[PDB]
């Protein structure tokens, strides 16, 4: 229930400032605020921040509570893929500090996250099975990712040569017309890629040729052309009556 | 005729970019700190509707003294 | 060997074989068939790699000459068949050694040129280069005016 | 101007005059389906912080604006259905419901055709379920207003795409406005002197 959630986290704001100390409250409350906008997918950046926050605030607590942090903000270095903060943390010599066995599990999936690697992604997706059941949201984590490296290796494939045939380039991603297709239909929509397919021959052809440079050059000055006349049209009808 | 401008004149800028030096996450805990740091670095940095709306005008003053260290 | 990489054109890759399936039997030194084709998993691996040798260098001089080919002349050219070339079209392309646009429906495949976009050098080329050979005709006519005349 | 004047959003909060802010949010999100480019529709939305949490409250509207970015065309007709439900049963909205119908339709079909050079319309029936004789006349009104031109053809089963607006017809706009311009400027030159 994110209402309820966000209710509950509300409420919060306001008694964090209501003691004198809190002794930790905001921190704990940044925590919270990266699940609720986690939730609503804000950004992936500043959540992951929030568990580096919490994780600085999780310093001196209950081990049991301090192993199972680890389980969310590595895991959701799976999420991303660029947190551009991976080697901040996890080479730091407070994340350093956890030789238990929970985290040393947890300290690979911090390298799973440098992996990517779908290849690996596949294999090791049965070995952190059981850390994926932790994962507070378990399809919206994987999906992005999967949805994300489905294009990522798709631009290995159609990026050597500039036509390819589209029966045996979605022979791979193991379908054609149901989704991928119009996935990757969806991607001229998108802009990540330039091509038309051919649905008779099955032949996927990539063009980036038709430049737009001269023309909206020309008519959208006319346009404003539009404006130097009527606007001198008052000057006109003024000085002659 | 005069300059474009400009030719700029002698010496050098830049040469900064070298890198590595300081990471910023050392004060990443607080955050009580870096909300200051934030406000005072990267939004004078580049902003400018968020100024004119609540009229506070950005001093460009920066003046460090102290050392040592 | 450095036959190969002159000029190029093409032979038959058996009678390369028939020049290197004697250095096993060459010899007095029979080491540099050795280390090459006295292994068997390390052979296998440098004849396969000896195909990427002569395989590859017609791509690059096809590259050179392409405008266009049909697929099925590439499997006669290549001496091997037309899925040995595809496999053969998609490793040397993901080396992005040559840009080439393959279709199999028609047959009908090509190494680059990039969609002729091109306006400048076909009008540059046209008037600057040839025509510079057409302006400098007087310029060294008189010259050989001046050589038949002064005799003759 | 409706939503770029509603990009306000809770900076007015609740009042007397701004009646249920959630209404209000149905207001905005409505015109923010046209008005409201595709690169600019998800990223409102989405990156927009205090407008993200209202649209997630209501699990009609939020799944009819992913699903226009998903680009399924099944719930289309049956949430764009209920989007008018709210437009038939409000006032004000009926003169102007009428025109954003079938311009919700090509906000979906521009996405649509610009995806394949040849489409089948039997593939369209699949997505429409089953658009077989609709879309016949539907799509064919369409490009008679002038709104998508496109080719599609007749029992053959093809949809052509094209059209090429980089080149030639985007050049008509400076002549065609122009020539009014001029003309404007030529009789009122023959007034001078008398």
């Amino acid at each position: 229930n994110l209402p309820k959630a966000r209710a509950a986290l509300t409420s919060a704001r306001t008694t964090a400032n209501a003691i004198y100390c809190p002794p930790k409250l905001q921190a704990t409350l940044d925590m919270q605020s990266g699940i609720i906008h986690a939730a609503e997918e804000k950004d992936w950046k500043t959540a992951y921040s929030y568990f580096y926050e919490a994780f600085e605030g999780y310093d001196s607590i209950d081990s049991p509570k301090a192993i199972t942090s680890l389980k969310y903000m590595l895991l959701c270095k799976i999420m991303l893929n660029t947190p551009e903060d991976v080697q901040a943390l996890v080479s730091g010599k407070l994340a350093l500090r956890y030789a238990g066995r929970q985290t040393e599990a947890l300290k690979c999936v911090a390298q799973a996250s440098k992996n990517r690697s779908l290849a690996d992604f596949e294999k090791a997706l049965t070995d952190y099975r059981a850390e994926l059941r932790d994962d507070p949201i378990i399809s919206t984590h994987l999906a992005k990712l999967y949805d994300n490296l489905l294009e990522q290796n798709l631009i290995r494939v159609i990026e050597p040569f500039s036509r390819v045939q589209i029966e045996h380039i979605s022979s791979l991603i193991k379908l054609s017309k149901a989704d991928v297709e119009r996935k990757l239909s969806q991607m001229i929509l998108d802009k990540k890629f330039h091509g038309i397919l051919d649905q008779g021959e099955g032949v996927l052809i990539i063009f980036d040729e038709p430049p737009v440079d001269k023309t909206y050059e020309a008519a959208l000055e006319t346009i404003q052309n539009m404006s130097k006349v009527v606007d001198s049209l008052y000057n006109k009808a003024k000085k002659l009556t | 005729d005069v300059l474009p401008p400009e030719a700029d004149s002698s010496i050098m800028m830049l040469t900064s970019d070298q890198k590595p030096d300081v990471m910023y996450a050392d004060i990443g805990g607080m955050d009580i700190q870096k909300q200051e740091v934030r406000e005072a670095v990267e939004l004078p940095l580049t902003h400018f509707e968020l100024y004119k709306q609540i009229g506070i005008d950005p001093p460009r003053g920066v003046l460090m003294y102290g050392p040592p260290g | 060997l450095l036959k190969l990489f002159t000029t190029m054109e093409l032979m038959r890759w058996s009678t390369l074989v028939e020049d290197y399936g004697m250095e096993l039997r060459k010899g007095s030194l029979e080491s540099p068939a050795t280390d090459v084709f006295g292994s068997t998993e390390e052979g296998e691996k440098r004849w396969k790699d000896l195909k990427n040798r002569v395989v590859e260098h017609n791509i690059r001089i096809m590259a050179k000459y392409y405008t266009r080919i049909t697929m099925k002349r590439m499997a006669q050219l290549l001496d091997l068949s037309v899925d040995e070339s595809e496999a053969f079209l998609s490793n040397l392309v993901v080396n992005k050694t040559i840009f080439a646009k393959v279709d199999r429906l028609a047959g009908i495949i090509n190494f680059q040129r990039p969609k002729d976009p091109n306006n400048l050098l076909n009008d540059w080329s046209q008037k600057l280069n040839s025509l510079m050979s057409l302006v400098n005709k007087t310029t060294h006519l008189i010259a050989k005016e001046e050589m038949i005349h002064n005799l003759q | 101007q409706a939503a770029e004047l509603f990009l306000d959003t809770v900076s007015t909060f609740t009042s007397y005059e701004l009646m249920d802010y959630k209404t209000f949010v149905t207001y905005t999100v409505y015109v923010s389906m046209i008005a409201l480019e595709r690169p600019d529709l998800r990223e409102k939305v989405i990156k927009g912080a205090e407008i993200l949490e209202v649209l997630h409250s209501l699990p009609a509207v939020r799944q009819y604006l992913f699903s226009l970015y998903e680009c399924r065309y099944s719930v289309f007709f049956q949430s764009l259905a209920v989007v008018e439900q709210e437009m038939k049963k409000d006032w004000l909205f009926a003169p102007h419901y009428r025109y954003y119908v079938r311009e919700m339709r090509i906000h979906a079909y521009s996405q649509l055709l610009e995806s394949y050079r040849s489409l089948t319309l039997g593939y369209m029936a699949e997505a429409f379920g089953v658009g077989v004789e609709f879309i016949d006349q539907e799509l064919s009104r369409f490009i008679a207003a002038g709104r998508l031109h496109c080719k599609i053809d007749k029992v053959n089963e093809i949809v052509e795409t094209n059209r090429p607006d980089s080149k030639n017809w985007q050049y008509q706009e400076t002549i065609k406005k122009g020539d009014l311009l001029l003309n404007r400027v030529q009789k009122l030159s023959r007034v001078i002197n008398m």
